């Protein structure tokens, strides 16, 4: 079963900073992976599915890359609505594991 | 509008049967699929399992000899059965729908803690 | 007289038609009468429009240019103040003629050239000028104009066909290529060379068309668009090609822009949505 | 001279007239033609050639995967794709097919439908690939599916199935433009037993799938594409 | 008996078999011949080396890794630097050449994956900046090793989105070329024969290209597990029916 | 009625009357029967 390493588990950033997460896999997800966004004492929301392309009305600075195990969500001028904890999940062959988080504290 | 309503009992002694409920609004479960992930507080998340747009069910390979996932189409419900609960099955428990075979639509969610 | 389908009833059979290989490059010609069951229809249809003779073989825009009529005492050049224009022909500079014949890589035919001269003075005229327009057609190594009223208007080996403004133009113009057919598309150079253009080959040159009012001036400002149509006729073409999907951006270049919209339209919905 | 009466329409530049012109060029004698192989007389030849449906539009931008119909493993009763006909639109609308088609404002005849399956040799599926014919909805259970024109696919050594989409139309041509008269139906595939998948194999499977016509096709009133545009003129 | 997937390709001395293959594409089902009489306008006596030109010369693998995008070859320029067949390339002025190209890919009934292999007769690439901009010629003339259609924009270079054929036109689309597909579950080669394609009856060898060779992935590269993610794709293209016209001194291109 | 000289004045051909789509449709080798399996 596919393990996602997702990197790192907290990054300390302030407004308008560039944020890149880092989701590793131990297998091929040939792209079919989802990053979800979650604010605090809310559910998650789907950010960037088939890890590059924007979901409905997620704002035109998140950005998705990468391919074969190595994925990284990339935040281009982070301002104060992106803050909360960050998941990575693959949806290449269940089981549907998702990453180890990753925080975004305010500086 | 879709929309995905928890509901749980919120508090279970362990040892015992969980029993959460998924009504499903806007959509019909013969199209599209429903997956369950929980979140533990402090800790992230952790996908349950899911079952398809008809009957086939997958789930995770840890929790899958005690959890089971049914739905009843024509009353648009999903039910997610646990058995045997440890104390870290405290969670609040979500469910999904199936887009482009991702997860969204996430409800939000029931707490449920398992304790005596 | 000629059948559509054919009839055909229930079959429970060994030869299937309908399961293939397509790794072999192949498009097995399937009928519909190989897995519904069908009636005898008739075509009642030749296929006569979808022809390359009628699909390129229709008058297009292919070129816009401006003239004026004004007093030519002090201009230098007579080119940049559009006292004459020469066009060299292609039908590479307006994208609809453009996307039907890049769909061949290989293209003969016979031209035929309209050309469309219309007036307009933006201000300050008393009347509306009866202007004729020289449209000289300039084969490479001719003379090129420099002045409105050199010695090149003279055409004594050039073809060139006089008209009204308001009137129009025809003529038509063989075959003009250098090889057996005109190259829409060229993977190639004129030379073996490190900084030599790619793509932009003499095997699609058709002639260069100048043209110039041949009235003197008056008092006023007389602007003459000029359009050129061409028709393709007695067409033939080779080797089918993928179609042109991202806008053009260059004249004899398969170039595309830059950060381009997707030509691909996304659905609304998932991939098992209608 | 020959008296004459001088009717409406004259000096009319129809862009459409197919007459005679004085040559530019008398006596000029052209290049040879020699044998160039690949000549094509009519755009019904090449339309019959099967491309591939960029089916999977799913994405924000044009890419390989677009054309690439994920199946998976523990799937029963399930849908694996569905799309509308209309032929110069969605899915169709940047295909070969639907590219000619938009040169030509009506269409009739059978569409040549392919699927190629793409999964390693010791996996297997059964697919049923349903034609819905107008008139009702786009079919949402397989139990709908399966009421209209359908072909069950047994995914073996042969990878491809070609389903014909018959010409299933009370008028006899159809607007390539989408027009809710004179729509042509759905197009859906649907797990007919489930696609299971060797072991140490994991993961999705992909279809591709291809359109082309039936030699019955028929295409008339030449219009220009909204594909292509232009603002301003190009140069060298 | 007969095998439709089994077959013997013998030119010169040089032999290829397959076992897994599927039918053979005859580009637009011409079999390349040589210049007719009636075709030809260059006078002179044109040289035919049959068996020590018209004969399987094997380009360099190519490593397909579940995110190769594709690689593209030009012919006659993948040849140039091939035997006798790329120093008569040089050595004269005009030359024309059919082929048989042969792709090889191998792999396991537990792998998957297809690629489109295409011929795509004069593809005239696209420039990467746009507008105005030419491809330079070491570009358009990469020899054996060909273009990564993986590989990153250079100066002077073409674009290489795979999605738009490095040309402007969608990648679905190219079947309209003469192609076929090695998709790993059916046939391990895809064999084409190309006939001479050229709007002029012979041609510089040099300067311009007749056909493309694309070997595209379209479904992507699936290993089974514990496999390495990667397989070998060899390309193997013979002359066929060559014609060499105007001998004169070795042509001097850059690079 | 031609009233030029020259073959280019001359008007549209008409139907070109050969409509074959197997040199495109069907560009293989060997003749792949319909119906037939394709490889065996």
């Amino acid at each position: 079963d596919i393990v996602l390493t997702q990197s790192p588990a907290a990054l300390s950033a302030a407004a308008g900073a560039t944020v890149a997460a880092t989701c590793r896999a131990s297998g091929n997800i040939h792209n079919a992976l989802a990053w979800y966004q979650q604010k605090a004492g809310k559910s998650p929301q789907l950010l960037v599915y088939a890890a590059a392309a924007l979901a409905a009305g997620v704002p035109s600075r998140f950005s998705g890359s990468g391919s074969g195990t190595a994925y990284a969500l990339a935040i281009n001028s982070l301002a104060a609505d992106d803050f909360g904890a960050y998941y990575c999940q693959h949806f290449w062959s269940t089981p549907y594991t998702f990453g180890g988080g990753t925080k975004l504290e305010i500086k | 509008a879709v929309q995905l309503a928890e509901s749980g009992p919120a508090l279970v002694a362990p040892s015992q049967a969980l029993s959460i409920t998924c009504t499903v609004a806007g959509f019909s479960l013969t199209a599209y699929g429903v997956a369950w992930v929980r979140q533990p507080p402090g800790a992230g998340l952790e996908w349950l399992g899911a079952i398809w747009a008809a009957g086939a069910t997958d789930y995770n390979a840890a929790l899958k000899s005690r959890a089971s996932i049914a739905k009843d189409n024509s009353k648009s419900q999903v039910f997610l059965a646990m058995a045997s609960l440890a104390t870290a099955d405290t969670a609040a428990y979500y469910c999904a729908r199936e887009w482009d075979a991702y997860g969204d639509y996430w409800g939000q969610g029931t707490t449920v803690t398992v304790s005596a | 007289q000629t059948v559509a389908s054919i009839s055909s009833g229930p079959k429970h059979t060994q030869k299937v038609p309908i399961l293939t290989a397509n790794e072999t490059g192949a498009t097995m010609p399937v009928l519909p009468s190989d897995s519904i069951e069908t009636r005898t229809t008739y075509m009642h249809f030749n296929g006569s429009e979808t022809d390359v003779e009628c699909f390129l073989g229709r008058a297009a825009c292919v070129h816009v240019t401006e003239i004026q009529n004004k007093d030519a005492t002090g201009i230098d050049n007579h080119r940049e103040a559009k006292l004459f224009n020469d066009w060299k022909i292609n039908l590479s500079s307006l994208v609809q003629l453009r996307k039907k014949l890049e769909l061949f890589t290989y293209v003969r035919f016979d031209s035929e050239y309209t050309i469309l001269a219309t007036a307009s003075q933006p201000d300050s005229a008393n009347y509306s000028s009866n202007l004729v327009v020289q449209a000289m057609y300039v084969p490479p190594g001719a003379p090129n104009p420099k002045e409105w009223d050199d010695y090149t208007w003279q055409s004594a080996s050039n073809p060139s066909v006089f008209f009204k403004v308001g009137d129009t133009s025809r003529f038509s113009v063989p075959y003009v290529g250098l090889a057996s057919a005109y190259n829409c598309f060229y993977d190639g150079y004129s030379h073996d060379d490190a900084e030599t253009q790619y793509g932009i080959t003499v095997l699609n040159h058709m002639g260069s068309m100048a043209f110039r009012i041949v009235n003197e001036h008056d008092e006023h400002k007389t602007l003459v668009k000029i359009r050129v149509y061409h028709r393709a006729k007695h067409v033939e073409a080779w080797i089918p090609r993928a179609p042109r999907a991202l806008p053009y951006t260059s004249i004899g270049r398969t170039n595309y822009p830059k950060n381009t919209e997707p030509v691909i339209k996304k659905r609304k919905g998932d991939i098992k949505s209608y | 001279g020959l008296p004459t009466t001088t009717l409406p329409g004259s000096g009319q530049f129809l862009t459409t007239d197919d007459r005679q012109s004085p040559s530019a060029l008398p006596n000029y004698e052209p290049t040879p033609r020699i044998h160039i192989p690949g000549k094509v007389h009519n755009l019904l030849e090449i339309i019959q050639v099967d491309t591939l449906i960029p089916m999977n539009n799913t994405h924000t931008k044009d890419e390989v995967n677009s054309y690439l119909i994920p199946l998976n493993a523990n799937r029963q009763n399930e849908q694996v794709f569905g799309t509308n006909l209309f032929i110069g639109d969605g899915v169709f609308k940047t295909t070969l097919l639907g590219e000619i088609v938009q040169y030509y404002t009506h269409w009739s005849g059978s569409l040549r439908f392919s699927l190629m399956y793409t999964g390693p040799a010791l996996s297997s599926a059964k697919l049923i690939l349903a034609y819905t014919p107008p008139g009702a909805r786009g079919p949402q259970d397989r139990r709908e599916a399966m009421l209209g024109t359908h072909v069950v696919w047994d995914i073996g050594l042969q990878s491809t199935i070609v389903m014909t989409i018959p010409w299933t139309s009370g008028v006899q041509f159809r607007y390539t433009d989408p027009d809710t008269y004179t729509s042509a139906g759905f197009l859906s595939c649907w797990y007919q037993t489930s696609l299971i998948l060797p072991p140490e194999t994991t993961g999705q499977v992909y279809l591709l799938s291809f359109i082309s016509a039936c030699p019955d096709f028929k295409l008339r009133l030449m219009k220009d594409t909204q594909t292509i545009s232009q603002t301003v003129a190009l140069t060298e | 008996g007969y095998s439709d997937r089994v077959q013997q390709i013998t030119l010169g001395n040089s032999t290829i078999t397959t076992q897994e293959a599927a039918n053979a594409v005859v580009c637009y089902a011409e079999w390349p011949e040589y210049l007719p009489d009636v075709d030809a306008s260059d006078v002179n006596k044109t040289s035919k080396p049959d068996t020590s030109v018209c004969r399987f010369y094997t380009l360099d693998s190519k490593t397909w890794t579940t995110g190769s995008k594709g690689w593209c070859w030009k012919l006659p320029d993948a040849l140039k630097d091939m035997g006798v067949f790329g120093q008569n390339m040089f050595f004269h002025s005009l030359g024309r050449s059919g082929y048989t190209v042969h792709v090889q890919c191998n792999a396991t009934k537990f792998h998957s994956g297809c690629l489109l292999v295409v011929v795509i007769p004069e593809h005239q690439l696209a420039s990467h900046e746009g507008g105005n901009v030419s491809v330079k010629y070491t570009f358009t003339h990469p020899g054996e090793r060909g273009i990564d259609l993986s590989s990153a924009n250079e100066v002077g270079g073409p674009v290489k989105d795979v999605i738009y054929n490095m040309n402007g036109t969608l990648l679905g689309n190219l079947l309209i070329f003469p192609h076929q597909f090695i998709n790993l579950r059916t046939n391990n080669t895809a064999t084409i024969v190309i006939p001479y394609i050229n709007s002029v009856p012979i041609d510089s060898m040099t300067r311009h290209n007749n056909v493309s060779l694309m070997v595209i992935p379209i479904a992507p590269l699936t290993v089974p597990t514990g496999a390495t993610p990667s397989l070998p794709i060899t390309v193997t293209i013979a002359p066929m029916c060559t014609e060499f016209s105007g001998i004169r001194s070795k042509s001097i291109v850059p690079q | 009625i031609n009233y030029y000289k020259d073959a280019a004045s001359t008007s549209s051909a008409g139907q070109s009357l050969s409509m074959d789509p197997s040199k495109f449709t069907e560009p293989v080798k060997d003749l792949m029967l319909k119906g037939a399996p394709a490889l065996n």
